[PDB]
């Protein structure tokens, strides 16, 4: 957490901020990451 | 009454608790020294029973619109007197002490209340087909009313999920505000068409309705009600 600090910091041109850090510019597809137990019983957990 | 029917004019008969008859039977009977059936009842209860309601019946000559009603003791339905009215009828209606208790005044079960004339050549298969659906749904209820009392409504699938809100639904939209109910009640009464009852209750089992809460169905009319109600509150 404070090396992405420390890092990220000393890089801040927009030329040198591309791969993953690049906040790219017109968004057309996102992707999401979903964690769920893998049994059931849980409650409304699975349901939230 | 017999008069009446005999000379073809057609007539209503409001006979209120039979149950009451029956128990004056059964008080006469003791007092008259005969061997006591059951829980005390007399051994002559489904004679008296034939004697009394064969008499009310449609004949050739005129129809006889009878609507009676029986107390259960306590809240035994397996009460010799209950239990004898019961074969002696077109159709029955169950009145439920817990649906009382949930507010719901009319308090019939439909699981427990049947009809003969519940048949798509007499009522309408629209009407049939509405009240099989009702009917199919709440009995899912009543079989998952464990389940969801002991683990809740999470554990059931999606399509025993919606079924059971449905079910809900239907619960609570049996709930009619009844126009000599102002005494106590300050709902005004609601006189629903069979035609707008099965419209509803046919759009409410197709999906409609979903998203509105169970609260809004409480003591309305048709669906139309509930919508407006829904609308009202945006």
């Amino acid at each position: 957490r404070e090396v992405m600090a420390n890092l990220t910091a000393r890089v801040v041109g927009a030329a040198r901020r591309g791969t993953l850090l690049e906040k790219r510019e017109t968004v057309k597809s996102v992707a999401l990451l979903v964690v769920t137990p893998d049994r059931g019983l849980c409650g409304s957990l699975v349901a939230n | 009454a017999e008069y009446f029917r005999d000379e073809g004019r057609d007539i209503l008969l409001f006979i209120d608790n039979i149950f009451r008859f029956v128990q004056a039977g059964s008080e006469v009977s003791s007092l008259l020294g005969r061997m006591p059936s059951q829980v005390g009842y007399q051994p002559t209860l489904g004679t008296e029973m034939g004697e009394l309601q064969e008499r009310i019946t449609s004949t050739k000559r005129g129809s006889i619109t009878s609507m009676q009603a029986v107390y259960v003791p306590a809240d035994d339905y397996t009460d010799p007197a209950p239990a004898t009215v019961f074969s002696h009828l077109d159709a029955t209606i169950s009145l439920e002490r817990s649906i009382a208790e949930r507010a719901i005044f009319p308090a019939v079960d439909p699981l427990a209340s049947t009809s003969r004339i519940l048949d798509p050549n007499i009522v309408g298969e629209e009407h049939y087909r509405v009240a099989q659906e009702v009917k199919r749904v709440l009995q899912r209820y009543k079989d998952l009313k464990d389940i969801i009392a002991i683990l809740g409504m999470e554990e059931l699938s999606d399509e025993d999920k919606l079924t059971v809100q449905r079910a809900r639904k239907i619960e609570l939209f049996f709930s009619q505000p009844f126009t000599v109910a102002q005494q106590f009640t300050g709902r005004p009464g609601k006189y629903v068409p069979v035609k707008k009852t099965v419209e509803s209750f046919a759009r409410l089992l197709n999906g409609e309705g979903d998203h509105i809460p169970e609260s809004f169905f409480y003591m309305q009319g048709d669906f139309d009600d509930v919508l407006a109600a829904y609308e009202a509150s945006q």
